[PDB]
RNA sequence: CUCCGCCGGCACCUUAUGAGAAAUCAAAGUCUUUGGGUUCCGGGGGGAGUAUGGUCGCAAGGCUGAAACUUAAAGGAAUUGA
């Protein structure tokens, strides 16, 4: 990260897997990323959705399902 | 819930599953108690009567005896 | 000219990426190698291994020729391709494009000092392929690339400039030891550092944000 | 026969590994405490509650999944103030993080504060 | 040994769904059928085809048939298949479940709910 | 007074046999299943079904274009049910058996990129899950009682083995998609009805 | 290389299973590694039926079976074609 | 006899997210990101479990056990063929 000038010289801080927080690789073809729209009133969709990302352990596991649940047990 | 399914000494906190009951045959109204895995025959002190017999779990209460766990 | 059939190869094509690192974040796989030729145009090609296998038939052995090439810029995208063909030229075409196909990230790291540019990869880390294992773990600035040919050819252009090397199994096996020596580096970006701890705001797809010229 | 802090460590790579969230030790020490405070102090692991019924008691610590491994060298070794520098090197992934606690007569702490103590002790394990 | 091969079967397929009603069952019609909606070289073929499309032809016209893709007879097929009652079939006045189904819904606080009896 | 929506759509799926799972259960989704009649036959939250209903939903109606989401049955039971998803809620089914490559072989005639992927049944169709899990395919899966749930997203638990259940599950489905894409305005009165989902034998 | 989880035989919890003679050679091959099969064969077979119950004194009579219980080792089982080699895949099931 | 659940056995079936040279293994896993404890034991193939020395045994034998010299392969797993 954080070069020690100011400059910050890695390339693609790389995301994580919402629920183990495993890092997901450039290679991990098994890795999906959730997209959950929000329903507001009359309408009940506008473009405001929150994001999930999940690993190919994740999936391969077959958790990958009550990590879903379990973190769109969020609330605001 | 489950903590009545998962073992003795696995539970969270250890904890016994036996218990001390309070029995009353027909006999004798008196009150007399036992332990739930007895493990020896106990005999009512007024009626001399047999209350319960040992075996390999609980134990096995005589005819017609209320017993009331505490 | 090139007929895209991917829906990445389009939006390489009408030219709406800049650099690999928006489908390597979104972790997408490259079906069409002539998009790595576009995002990475300072790459190098380089075989170093032809190898022949024999398959023996009814009138007798009938041989195919397998190359292990190796192609990238020397900042950190690496890629290695392997592929078995009758004749070399189509050996090596075909593992060229296989060797493009495979591009993956090389970070790399500091020893002790984060001053300049980085020159070694960022910590301890194993590649295992069959029986051959390759250590790489950092080396102080100026230490040169002490590992074998093999290894040293593949991160002179992987761009590491300075790692020690410590190997384990057959590394006669010029095959699975270069294969080795990728996964080692494939994975520098497995490793969860405090420096990566700082949760992820996360971006649009490529095929989430440019949806509307599908 | 047990040398936990082992039950304990291999425990919490396993289910760390897996991904579990809450882990439950079944033995527990002065040790592990003293540890598991220099893994969540160095931030590694949020809190955990101590069960401690009565008996030997027991630990469950609810891991961020940001540890990436732990081991005890048992075979507890002694160790200088100046060795503290080829272990370092030794078990650990780069020069930058990952820790080795080390027991030392001011408690049981990390390498980092050891040298700034200027103290040496017994290598109990390592995590990073 | 009379099987037909992959040239005469996908010609049958090909030309029987591309012309339907300018086809017949009557063998000698078809032939010459084929010889003017087709440009063959071996007027061997030309037999050996006709004689194939001829019993698919018998096939067809009594039921249903694979691969081929025939108007008349998809559209049909899609005009019976968006086929609903004049009221909707599966009617809810009456639903008879057991005493864990009501326990579900008792959990679920639908505790009385309209038409659902004990069985 | 008058019922709410989950109110109607539960006494819906009640009397379509959607309830009943199957003899046994998996660790994955024993989350779901409620009880067990003496049977030995186990029962489906359907309120957890019905949550997952909306989940599924929303990841649904939040693809910008519907073309781009494949919905798939090799059932028997499920062809009809699919199709007509797919020309309710703009989807791509692909019914009946599916050709491997669809998702991978980049230079087959059949090709897609789906950025989701609908399953009736995670057994028989587990061919697009693992082609799915080599290109980034998010999955919603109908899971009955005895589902491999390895490399399944979004699982509905939901029974699919009878003649009513999967019509019904697609028909929630199709309702929910289109409510939260608006195009059917609030009120319940949606004017497609069940019964055209479930599968007419020849 | 292992051709075999149970080893050919099946033997769990033991270490000596007492022995049985084949049928048609008489190798000594332990019990539970013989072929063993329970044939039940008529005595006749059904060209031969009506000729005996056209023939038995008393009417309403049934023929009997031979209830017997062969064994055999591998190398008889092979030979009769009892049992087969068969796939290494299909070597797997037990039905 | 049926249903459920705890221990404790011999096992068995699917699966890698694991291991490995692989066959295969849910324990042969938690190992180059290498340390829970403990015992025994192997260092290319032969010669050789031989010569000798010791020692137990009535005897066959057992336990302990080399060197010279010979050699570039011996061997494992799986693949195609024949
Ligand atoms: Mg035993
Ligand atoms: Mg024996
Ligand atoms: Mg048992
Ligand atoms: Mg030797
Ligand atoms: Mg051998
Ligand atoms: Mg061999
Ligand atoms: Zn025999």
């Amino acid at each position: 990260m954080q070069n020690e000038v100011g400059d910050m010289v890695d390339l693609y801080v790389p995301r994580k897997c919402s629920a183990t927080n495993r890092i997901i690789t450039a290679k991990d073809h098994a890795s999906v990323q959730i997209n959950i729209g929000h329903v507001d009133e009359n309408g009940l969709y506008d473009g405001r959705f929150t994001t999930f990302a999940l690993s190919g352990f994740v999936r391969a596991q077959g958790d990958a399902d009550g990590s879903l649940d379990r973190l769109w047990q969020k609330r605001k | 819930e489950l903590e009545k399914l998962k073992h003795k000494k696995k539970r969270l906190v250890q904890s016994p599953n036996s218990f001390f009951m309070d029995v009353k045959c027909q006999g004798c109204f008196n009150i007399t108690t036992v332990f739930s895995h007895s493990q020896t025959v106990v005999v009512c002190p007024g009626c001399q009567t047999v209350l319960c017999q040992p075996t390999g779990g609980k134990a096995r209460l005589t005819e017609g005896c209320s017993f009331r766990r505490k | 000219k090139w007929v895209p059939v991917t829906k990445l190869g389009r939006l390489v094509k009408e030219g709406r990426f800049t650099k690999m690192e928006e489908i390597y974040l979104h972790s997408l796989p490259v079906k069409e190698h002539q998009i790595v030729e576009t995002l990475c145009p300072g790459l190098k090609d380089e075989v170093m291994k032809i190898t022949p296998v024999q398959k023996q038939t009814r009138a007798g052995q009938r041989t195919r020729f397998k190359a292990f090439v190796v192609v990238g810029d020397s900042n950190g995208h690496v890629g290695l391709g392997v592929k078995c063909a009758k004749e070399v030229a189509t050996a090596i075409r075909g593992a060229i494009i296989l060797a493009k196909l495979s591009i993956v990230p090389v970070r790399r790291g500091y020893w002790g000092n984060k001053i300049g540019l980085p020159h070694t990869v960022p910590c301890k880390v194993t590649g295992k392929c069959g029986s051959v294992t390759v250590r790489m773990v950092p080396a102080p600035r100026g230490s040169g690339i002490v590992a074998a040919r093999v290894p040293k050819k593949v991160l002179q252009f992987a761009g590491i400039d300075d790692v020690f090397t410590s190997s384990r199994g057959s590394t006669k096996t010029l095959g699975n030891f270069v294969k080795a020596t990728f996964d080692c580096l494939m994975k520098t970006y497995g490793f969860l550092t405090p420096d990566f701890w700082r949760e992820t705001t996360f971006t649009k797809a490529p095929y989430q944000e440019f949806t509307d010229i599908l | 026969g047990r040398r936990i802090l082992n039950d304990a460590l291999r425990t919490m790579v396993n289910a760390e590994r897996r991904g579990k969230a809450t882990a439950q030790l079944q033995p527990i020490s002065g040790v592990m405490i003293s540890f598991l405070n220099i893994m969540k102090h160095r931030g590694y692991i949020k809190n955990f509650e101590v069960f401690d019924p009565h008996r030997v008691g027991k630990i469950t610590v609810e891991l961020q999944g940001r540890i990436k491994d732990c081991k005890a060298l048992t075979y507890r070794q002694d160790l200088r103030a100046t060795e503290i520098e080829k272990y370092r090197t030794r078990m650990l992934p780069t020069r930058q993080w990952g820790y080795v606690v080390v027991t030392t007569p001011n408690g049981v702490l990390d390498h980092e504060e050891a040298i700034r103590q200027n103290v040496g002790g017994q290598v109990l394990g390592y995590f990073h | 040994g009379r099987v037909r091969t992959k040239t005469v079967k996908k010609t049958s397929r090909q030309v029987i769904e591309k012309y339907y009603s300018r086809m017949t069952l009557d063998f000698h019609t078809n032939k010459k059928v084929l010889e003017e909606v087709s440009i063959l070289q071996s007027k061997r073929l030309r037999n050996k085809v006709a004689g194939f499309t001829t019993h698919l032809m018998r096939r067809i016209q009594r039921g249903p048939v694979r691969g081929i893709s025939l108007k008349l007879q998809e559209e049909e097929r899609e005009r019976r298949m968006d086929f609903v009652p004049e009221k909707s079939a599966l009617e809810v006045d009456e639903i008879r479940v057991d005493k864990e189904t009501m326990d579900m819904l008792a959990f679920l606080g639908m505790a009385d709910l309209p038409g659902v009896e004990r069985a | 007074r008058a019922l709410s929506q989950k109110e109607q759509d539960i006494q819906m799926m009640l009397a379509a046999d959607v309830h009943l799972g199957t003899k046994n259960c998996d660790f994955q989704m024993e989350r779901y299943a409620y009880k067990r009649r003496s049977d030995g036959i186990y029962i489906i939250n359907l309120g957890k079904t019905w949550e997952k209903l909306q989940l599924a939903a929303r990841v649904i109606v939040a693809i910008e274009n519907p073309q781009d989401i494949i919905v798939q049955s090799a059932r028997p039971y499920g062809q009809r049910a699919v199709l007509k998803f797919a020309q309710h809620t703009g989807a791509n089914a692909i019914a009946g058996r599916h050709t491997p490559g669809t998702f991978t072989n980049q230079m087959q005639t059949s090709f897609s990129e789906p950025r989701l992927l609908i399953l009736t049944d995670p057994r028989t169709d587990h061919q697009p899950i693992k082609e799915s899990a080599l290109g980034n395919i998010p999955t919603i899966a109908f899971c009955d009682t005895d589902s491999p749930m390895r490399y399944v997203d979004i699982g509905i638990p939901a029974n699919n083995k009878g003649r009513n259940s999967i019509g019904c599950l697609y028909w929630l489905l199709a309702r929910m998609v289109l409510q939260m894409r608006g195009t059917i305005l609030p009120g319940h009165k949606w004017d497609v009805m069940v019964d055209l989902f479930f599968y007419r034998d020849p | 290389t292992f051709k075999r989880r149970n080893g050919g035989r099946n033997k769990h919890g033991r270490g000596h299973v007492k022995y049985i003679r084949c049928s048609n050679c008489a190798k000594c091959c332990p019990k539970d590694k013989a072929i063993k099969r329970f044939l039940v064969r008529n005595i006749v077979e059904q060209a031969a039926v009506r000729d005996v119950q056209e023939a038995c004194v008393h009417d309403g009579y049934v023929l009997p079976k031979l209830y017997a219980k062969v064994h055999h080792c591998v190398s008889c089982a092979i030979h009769a074609h009892i049992v087969r080699v068969r796939s290494r895949e299909n070597r797997r099931n037990r039905e």
